[PDB]
């Protein structure tokens, strides 16, 4: 029960972070499909920074889910263990 | 095979920006990594995949890329921050994958900088009856603690057999480095003159020793 | 959450086997792959290879390939180095770090290593004990031409540390600056001493350093000859 809330909690964190991940990667998606229509219009440099600077959301969000995790996976293997 | 300059200072407070020259098949087409060593510790992750910092890292550090040359820009210096850096990227060539740099020294600066003497003494006269030649050269009193050592045996520069150490802090919180050349009695008396140059923060003072 | 805890810290002579471990803590290294890296001391890091436990893959770089043989076992969570052939200039400070890219884990535009481990002393030499040989050093006929002139004392091979020199059985203690030994290819230690005094008193005062190392129980006297 005590380590239960512990990971369930976890858990909740880590679908926030995958959730802002998927919300963040939908904004990159929309600057590839604007690159695309200002090629298709003939046969910017603005767009090179939106670019980076979603990147570094998305980066920074996998790095802390990767973390959470790992934590997810020990307290999971740690609730196992005092069960058995 | 990633170029770094040796060491760069700054008074606390200042930017402070770490250059990292590399080649078209390295750098200029991969991600950069930085990497911090508080010495003793193991290497820690300061800049990865170009720009992109980890959790805990400062705003104050901010990694730069511009063609086949990359930067590491530390704003605001702290007492914290005097540590080794280290550039790395994925090289393509048949060296091998994921090359590092040599290492950037960072100083905050307390003392004020203090010009190295330089004090070269020829081979021992006992040491040349064991048929062994040893020159050596000492280095005290200088800051930052960083310098480049470079031999001179007539105008031709000296590579192999020559150690150096780590400029080690002294009594006085200034810094102590030495330099060693060995060489057989044959070569010693040939030669016209001996030099050891020293390089420190620009500067370049060279003592000249005669057989 | 990921940790990685290191041992085996020793000392092998060359041509001699050495096995190092990387141990992890707070969690499984499952879906990524570990990696060795060296470093020699005052010199920068160096890649030596990398595994993936989950899959078995390894990959070695040219310098090491044949006598480098790396091994990770899932069951205990622990990664294995292995060096056959030991060379001297293998003397470095061995790490394991994991890249956090776990889609095509090598050579794929990714070297993102983030937890690295505490980090293992490798030495190689082939020194137990060792006696030092003490060469005096005479000052050129440019330093002595001035106001003061600089006396100095060549210890030279000994292991281990450390040494300490006393000038005139202890009586000279103005301008006595020792230098830090210096670790040569063989893996031997060398220190040099240095005094100033003024070029007036060379004439008739005679300068003796004494070396003492305490290991070997070597104690050597040499006088300084203009």
């Amino acid at each position: 029960t005590v380590q239960v809330r512990k990971l369930l909690s976890g858990i909740v964190q880590q679908q926030s972070n995958l959730l802002r991940a998927i919300e963040a990667q939908q904004h990159l998606l929309k600057l590839t499909v604007w690159g695309i229509k200002q090629l298709q219009a003939r046969v910017w440099l603005q767009w090179d920074k939106e670019i980076s600077n979603y990147t570094h959301i998305i980066y920074e969000l996998i790095e802390e889910s990767q973390k959470q995790q790992e934590k997810n996976e020990q307290e999971l293997l740690e609730l196992d263990k005092w069960a058995n | 095979v990633l170029t770094q300059p040796p060491s760069v200072s700054g008074t606390p407070g200042q930017r402070v920006t770490i250059s990292c020259s590399g080649s078209s098949s390295n750098i200029g087409n991969n991600y950069v990594y930085w990497y911090q060593q508080l010495p003793g510790t193991a290497p820690k992750l300061l800049i990865y995949k170009n720009n992109i910092r980890p959790s805990g890292v400062p705003d104050r550090f901010s990694g730069s890329k511009s063609g086949t040359s990359a930067s590491l820009a530390i704003s605001g210096l702290r007492s914290e921050d005097e540590a080794d850096y280290y550039c790395a990227a994925w090289d393509d060539s048949l060296s091998g994958p994921y090359v590092f740099g040599a290492g950037t020294k960072l100083t905050v600066l307390g003392q004020p900088k203090a010009a190295p003497s330089v004090t070269l003494f020829p081979p021992s006269s006992e040491e040349l009856q064991a048929n062994k030649a040893t020159l050596v050269c000492l280095i005290s009193d200088f800051y930052p603690g960083a310098v480049t050592v470079a031999w001179k045996a007539d105008s031709s520069p000296i590579k192999a057999g020559v150690e150096t150490t780590t400029p080690s802090k002294q009594s006085n919180n200034k810094y102590a480095a030495s330099s060693y050349l060995s060489l057989t009695p044959e070569q010693w008396k040939s030669h016209r003159s001996y030099s050891c140059q020293v390089t420190h923060e620009g500067s370049t003072v060279e003592k000249t020793v005669a057989p | 959450a990921l940790q990685l805890v290191q041992s085996g810290a020793e000392v092998k002579k060359a041509g001699s086997s050495v096995r190092v471990s990387c141990k992890a803590s707070g969690a499984t290294f499952s879906s990524y792959s570990i990696s060795w890296v060296r470093q020699a001391p005052g010199q920068g890091p160096q890649w030596m290879g990398g595994i993936v436990p989950s899959s078995g893959a390894a990959k070695y770089a040219q310098q090491f390939q044949g006598r480098l043989t790396i091994t990770a076992d899932t069951s205990t969570n622990t990664a294995y180095l292995e060096l056959s052939s030991l060379r001297y200039d293998d003397t470095a400070v061995y790490y394991c770090t994991r890249d956090r890219s776990r889609v095509r884990y090598f050579d794929r535009e990714s070297g993102w290593f983030d937890p690295w481990g505490q980090g293992t002393l490798v030495t190689v030499s082939s020194a137990s004990t060792k006696g030092p040989s003490v060469f005096p050093l005479a000052p050129s006929s440019k330093s002595t031409s001035g106001g003061t002139a600089a006396l100095g004392c060549l210890v030279k091979d000994y292991f281990p540390e450390p040494v300490t020199v006393s000038w005139n059985s202890g009586a000279l203690t103005s301008g006595v600056h020792t230098f830090p030994a210096v670790l040569q290819s063989s893996g031997l230690y060398s220190l040099s001493s240095v005094v100033t005094v003024p070029s007036s008193s060379l004439g008739t005062q005679t300068y003796i350093c004494n070396v003492n190392h305490k290991p070997s129980n070597t104690k050597v006297d040499k006088k300084v000859e203009p």
